[PDB]
């Protein structure tokens, strides 16, 4: 359990997996050349997981970047890490998926997946102990959606026993490009509820609601919810970039976090909120405030669930005895919340290295019951359209029935009652 | 906020610590599987004292000495007293007792009775279980009762010379509440209950069980003048002692409570190393409920104890928020002591 | 409270005191097990991809 | 002279194993590079030491010890460590991908394609012995590899080794430093597996060890470091026996005969005292009386338990430093009227004592103060089984909603397996009550 395989698809995926190499870049003290200006040695113990290792001690982030049109991904090239990129690892087509999930999953992806697995099966031949891929992309697109999913059902077919992780954004009408995002959406859950262990669930109605309420950024832009995905990415990802005895690897993360093979999608939580202050922030601060639900990246209420499972991760210099009864104090107040049949459900692990800017940082990741609230918010939004036929000709016209949208109607409603089921077992 | 949990929906005493807790608005009542809790209210039979004082980040407490029911069994008690140096065969306050089944003691029994049969003394003895009770100055009797029966029974010498409360000529017995918290500190109440006959006593039909056993059960039902001297055959102390101050010229402390506080620590004070939890993982606190027996000579007799004692009606508001402020308070504090600290330190 | 078998050495000794009296599978079942265990796993991959093949 | 081979599985088991055998070569004056000036007859010897330690012509002592562990970062450290010279490669054994905390991915799927070369890597100190006396496996019982791949181990070992005896230094899971939510699962599905294949299991309770670390060392967060040095000690005591001269616990087939009357019943509660910090800066030296009435203390045990609510079927206690028999039984006498000791009747009401003259070595820089004299009591007391009840409490709650049991499946186990062993550690709670209990 070593290598890991990053992979980005679509507008929002290149986006948001371009700054997520910026920051952990830095972390580990890699230059927008590949070369290595760290101080400490914590950086490149574990910087394998992530970059490939090149002459000159260059290192190569083990990223393929994937897009049906070459628009995102030529901003990508441009920008700030733009070169450190493997130039081979660009692979795009022309034509774009304008939104629909079906032209990215059965025509227009079709023509390019091939091409991607070439990239991907190079990278993973090269691995000493391949441990899983991790995606970045959204649900409410095309490329990213329809391309994604069938990325990720290829690679299982190819790569069935090793871990597929994703990260995807959830599409919100505050937050919208287009009417059909909710179909998107449906039926790209459909796809991850079967074949991926580990999905970090990132509304974007939550991100805004952030950066308005709390942040009090006005006119919140793409860039500055991005902010807060790249702070969130860079810290569920801790464990797995750094020396550490929790969660050190995305298989052990899966058998602590998943219970039930189908409820695996996430709830992550940051803190301190941060916006583009010199606060010093004490560890009952970030204990309260990353259990906050204002601190959520899913905008989904806690206390309208119970916590299955529960990852904790502290980040800067600390006490780890202060850290330690923090994390009992939430437990043993709010006991009623965390399921009792699952003993200890509640694992916390500790950095020494906190993230830019801050001296001391917690990321949260919940597996709790109340994300179904995510789920029939799509659903209503779904529905509303779907029991009219609205905008369907644009996905028939593809080559898809009707039948396909019910189903995956259907698996995603039994998706939140199972989440019912053992928020009241 | 403090937690805690109720596993025994049975118990009046506890059902109203439960109520006060609550009324405090600083302790929260969590599911009775919930671990994560500071109290345990636990259950009379089978408490997992194995699962306790191992959640990292809670002080736990517990309403029950594990080991207990040593004093709190028929059996049990009668082999302790016989075999316990520090209360010995030479206990001056404990009737003539010995375990019988259906090891055994039938052998040893039989011995002292014929002395009494010999030495013509009064040699009626009671048998009972830990319903289920015989009186009889035959033994031939008494040992068939058991056999006919199922479970481990213990004859005890029947004191056939009580005290009785006049008018009515009438028996009774004395029960005492003590407490004894986590440090060990031996609380006796200061307010105890005597459960009286309401029906005159008589030495010649030992099966008229109306008038010999004062149980507040047995009178309530098949005693026909319950509830005439006092009400519901529960006479109090104030009233005792004066009847003792009236009637024999002393009072309740010197001719009686002495002899009570003495038995009570002996009895604990012997049982200490066994179930105290100094320097235990998680704690304990117990209510114990003494029951005792007065001669004629005015000397105290101890009959049983109660692991799981109930209190007298008017009682129980008194009673349980001393609970709550010596046993449980006093290990999680919030935001004139009604009982008599039990202790002694005679040099030698 | 009786003393016997003591023992003495340069480097120590030893004793007991007394305070009162009294009152497998082979090899070839291991492997079928193991086997029996793979087999089940090539099952479920093979549902998988026939279902990924669908 | 009958030799003894370590074997340490997991990563619990390797930096355990780390541990004791840096404590082994302080004891015995063996340095990193394998040097022991001491030992005057070069390449070869069948002196009490040479028990843990084989000889080569140079004059390097060699522990039998093999450590293994699915993954290489752990066992890469004792490659690289101080005592690098100390090991010879092929005792040195890793694969590549770790079994996941997961029993099943242990035992069953990544136990298989190493099985076969341990037990070769095993054969090859085997060969080197004259008259091999059994083994010693370290390990968790919540770890993958620890629970899953020992579990294996055993079962192979009872048929390669059919006439050697197995001893068991176990660590019991606990939430202050576990590092999975399934350590329960696993716990009782090695138990299960490893019970009819063990002689005689020694639990150490990370909970027990960790507080006697904040307690009576002063650390406030105790580390594996901490920990390890700690169980390094009780493990030291427990096998000085083995390794020094003496008449009492000199085989591993002694251990039985006088800890475990009855095979199943085969998990002694180990305690041990005194444990004073390095950092006390003034420090009364403790009698025989004083850390002989500490071993009946539960806040010194392995294993937090009440021995009061139970019965003794045998007891050892094992002093290092300035004791004698006089003042032992002086101690004992006075306990004995003190506190609640009671054996089963079929057995007699006794303590074999052991005592060797050289006081507890600690490590250079270490959290442990030196003593002059200390002891570890081994007493076979049916309260032990108490943790197994906290563990199968667990065990229910989760088992009852089939909470990652998919993940096991996965690998080839079959379900009815939870079940098996869940009604075998129910079978073994039951023999503990019939045994230490009496109808109430
Ligand atoms: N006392 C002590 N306990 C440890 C140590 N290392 C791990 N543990 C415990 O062992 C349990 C996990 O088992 P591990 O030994 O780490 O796992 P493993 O044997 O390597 O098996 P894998 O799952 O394949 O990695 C946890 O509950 C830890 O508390 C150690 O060095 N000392
Ligand atoms: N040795 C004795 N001599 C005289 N009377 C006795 C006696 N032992 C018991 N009694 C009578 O029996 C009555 C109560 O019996 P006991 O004291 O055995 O409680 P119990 O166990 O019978 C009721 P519970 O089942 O509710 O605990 C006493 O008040 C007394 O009248
Ligand atoms: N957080 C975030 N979300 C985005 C961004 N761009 C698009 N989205 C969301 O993703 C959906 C559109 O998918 P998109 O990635 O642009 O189409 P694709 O290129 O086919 O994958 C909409 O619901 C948007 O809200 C971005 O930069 N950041
Ligand atoms: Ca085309
Ligand atoms: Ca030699
Ligand atoms: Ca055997
Ligand atoms: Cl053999
Ligand atoms: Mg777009
Ligand atoms: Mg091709
Ligand atoms: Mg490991």
């Amino acid at each position: 359990m070593r290598e890991i395989v990053h992979i980005q698809a679509g507008q929002c995926g290149n986006q948001i997996g371009a700054k997520f190499w910026e920051v952990i870049s830095d972390e580990h003290g890699i230059d927008p050349t590949g070369s290595y200006h760290g101080d400490s040695d914590l950086q490149l113990e574990r910087i394998n997981v992530y970059y490939n290792e090149a002459t000159g001690n260059k290192y190569v982030p083990r990223a393929i970047l994937v897009d049906l049109e070459p628009g995102t991904m030529d901003s990508v090239r441009s920008g700030p890490f733009g070169q450190i990129f493997r130039p081979d690892n660009f692979v795009f087509g022309q034509s774009g998926a304008g939104n629909n999930w079906a032209k990215g999953h059965y025509t227009e992806g079709a023509e390019l997946v091939d091409s991607v697995l070439d990239v991907v099966r190079k990278e993973s031949e090269s691995c000493d102990c391949l441990q899983g891929f991790q995606l970045t992309h959204s649900l409410g697109g095309g490329t990213g959606s329809g391309m994604g999913t069938l990325l990720i059902s290829k690679i299982r077919e190819e790569y069935p026993d090793r871990i597929m992780n994703t990260f995807s954004v959830m599409p919100s009408p505050k937050v919208s490009d287009t009417v059909v995002e909710p179909y998107n959406a449906t039926l790209s859950v459909h796809q991850l509820v079967e074949n991926t262990d580990e999905t970090y669930c990132i509304d974007n109605e939550a991100l805004y609601d952030i950066c308005f309420r709390t942040l009090k950024l006005t006119t919140p832009t793409y860039g500055d919810l991005n902010h807060l995905v790249s702070a969130t990415m860079s810290g569920v990802t801790t464990c797995l970039r750094f020396p550490g005895q929790l969660n050190a690897d995305l298989r052990k993360l899966a058998v602590n976090m998943v219970p039930f093979p189908r409820l695996h999608f996430f709830m992550p939580g940051f803190a301190p909120l941060t916006s583009r202050q010199y606060r010093a922030l004490t560890v009952p601060e970030l204990t309260q405030q990353m259990f906050d639900s204002k601190n959520m990246m899913a905008a989904c209420d806690p206390r309208h669930g119970r916590y299955l499972t529960v990852a904790a991760i502290f980040r800067g210099r600390m006490s780890m005895k202060e850290v330690d009864e923090q994390m009992l104090n939430v437990q043993n107040k709010n006991s009623s919340y965390f399921v009792e049949w699952i003993p200890n459900n509640v694992k916390t692990a500790v950095c020494d290295i906190p993230p830019r800017g801050l001296k001391m940082s917690a990321t949260f990741i919940g597996n709790s019951t109340a994300i179904q609230e995510l789920f029939k918010r799509i659903s209503e939004q779904f529905t509303a359209m779907f029991r009219r036929k609205a905008f369907l000709h644009w996905y028939t016209g593809e080559g898809m029935d009707e039948m396909e949208f019910t189903e995956a109607e259907s698996n995603m409603n039994d998706l939140v009652s199972e989440y019912q089921q053992y928020q009241d077992a | 906020m403090y937690t805690f949990v109720v596993r025994d929906e049975n118990s009046s005493v506890y059902a109203e610590v439960s109520r006060l807790l609550l009324a405090t608005g600083q302790w929260k009542r969590l599911r009775k599987d919930n671990p994560r809790f500071n109290l345990m209210l636990g259950e009379r039979n089978r408490l997992p004292f194995g699962r306790l004082g191992h959640e990292p980040g809670l002080v736990q407490l517990v309403n029950y000495y594990r080991g207990a029911d040593k004093l709190c069994r028929k059996a049990s008690l009668v082999k302790l007293i016989k075999t316990s140096p520090e209360l010995s065969e030479s206990c001056t306050w404990f009737p003539e007792s010995y375990v019988i089944y259906p090891t055994d003691e039938r052998e040893v029994f039989l011995a002292a009775y014929n002395r009494r049969r010999e030495g013509r003394e009064g040699n009626v003895w009671i048998a009972k279980s830990s319903e289920g009770i015989l009186i009889s100055s035959e033994a031939s009797e008494l040992l068939d009762f058991i056999d006919e029966q199922g479970q481990v029974h213990v004859i005890q010498k029947y004191l056939e010379k009580p005290l009785l409360l006049e008018p009515g000529h009438r028996k009774f017995d004395i029960r005492s509440w003590v407490l004894v918290d986590h440090l060990y500190n031996i609380y006796l109440y200061r307010e105890g209950v005597l459960r009286t006959s309401s029906e005159p006593y008589n030495s010649a039909n030992f099966q008229d069980k109306t008038c010999h056993l004062t149980n507040h059960c047995i009178q309530k039902e098949y005693s026909k003048n319950y509830g005439r001297y006092e009400e519901g055959n529960e006479m109090f102390f104030e009233e005792f002692n004066q009847y003792l101050m009236d009637a024999l010229n002393t009072t309740l402390e010197n001719s009686i409570l002495l002899q009570i506080k003495h038995i009570i620590r002996s009895c604990l004070m012997c049982i200490e190393p066994a179930i105290s939890t100094k320097h235990l993982h998680y704690q304990s606190f117990q209510l114990f409920g003494f029951d005792f027996m007065v001669d004629e000579e005015l000397k105290v007799w101890l009959i049983e104890v109660n692991g799981a004692p109930a209190c007298a009606q008017k009682l129980y508001a008194e009673l349980c928020q001393g609970i709550v402020d010596v046993a449980i308070s006093s290990v999680f504090p919030l935001a004139t002591s009604i009982f008599i600290k039990l202790h002694h330190h005679h040099h030698h | 409270m009786e003393v016997i078998e003591l023992n003495k050495c340069t480097s120590g000794q030893s004793f007991e005191v007394i305070l009162k009296p009294p009152s497998d599978p082979s090899l070839e079942e291991i492997q079928k097990k193991l086997e029996a265990a793979e087999e089940r796993r090539k099952y479920q991959e093979a549902e998988l991809l026939k279902h990924l093949a669908e | 002279m009958r030799e003894c081979i370590s074997i340490h599985v997991g990563q619990a088991g390797v930096q355990i194993g780390n541990a004791c055998w840096e404590l082994y070569c302080l004891e015995h004056g063996i340095q990193p590079d394998g040097q022991m000036p001491s030992d005057k007859t070069i390449g070869g010897g069948d002196d009490s030491f040479n028990t843990f330690f084989s000889e080569t012509g140079a004059g390097k002592h060699v522990p039998r010890a093999v450590f293994v562990d699915l993954e290489p970062t752990v066992i890469d450290e004792v490659r690289t460590g101080t005592y690098r010279q100390l090991f010879h490669p092929e005792q040195l054994i890793t694969g590549k991908e770790d079994a996941a905390n997961n029993y099943a991915r242990g035992h069953y799927t990544i136990g298989k394609e190493i099985i076969d070369l341990v037990l070769d890597r095993i054969r090859k100190l085997a060969d080197q012995c004259t008259g091999l006396q059994g083994f010693l496996v370290f390990h968790s019982f919540g770890g993958g590899t620890g629970s899953g791949f020992t579990s294996l181990l055993m079962e192979r070992l009872s048929v390669d080794y059919g006439k050697k005896s197995k001893l068991e230094f176990s660590i019991y899971p606990a939430p202050q430093v576990s590092t999975a939510v399934v350590e329960p699962y696993n716990s009782i599905l090695t138990t299960h597996t490893t019970l009819e294949h063990s002689d005689c299991a020694f639990m150490v309770d990370n909970e027990a060890i960790y507080d006697i670390c904040r307690r009576n060392l002063d650390i406030e967060r105790p580390t594996y470091t901490n920990l390890n040095r700690l169980i390094s000690q009780i493990v030291s005591s427990i096998t000085a026996s083995l390794r020094f001269d003496g008449a009492l616990n000199v085989d591993l087939t002694e251990f039985q005969t006088n800890l475990v009357p009855y095979p199943r019943i085969h998990f002694p509660l180990a305690t041990y005292a005194p444990v004073i910090s390095a950092e006390k800066a003034y420090h009364e030296q403790l009698s025989v009386a004083e850390i002989t009435n500490a071993c009946f203390e539960p806040a010194n045990q392995m294993v937090k338990c009440d021995p009061r609510h139970g019965k003794y079927m045998a007891c050892c206690l094992l002093y290092r430093g300035d004791v004698v028999p006089k003042d032992v039984n002086a101690a004992i006498a006075t306990i004995k009227t003190k506190r609640s000791i009671q054996f089963v009747d079929w057995c007699p009401t006794g303590f074999k004592v052991g005592i060797n003259y050289q006081p507890p070595t600690v490590v250079p820089g270490g959290d442990l103060a030196k003593v002059q004299r200390a002891v570890c009591m081994l007493s076979n007391t049916t309260a032990i089984a108490e943790a197994w009840a906290r563990l199968d409490h667990k065990f229910d709650l989760m088992y009852a909603k089939r909470a990652f049991v998919h993940w096991y499946v996965g690998e080839g186990m079959e379900e009815g397996e939870f079940s098996e062993a869940r009604e075998d550690m129910a079978a073994l709670e039951k023999d503990y009550e019939e045994v230490g209990v009496d109808s109430v």
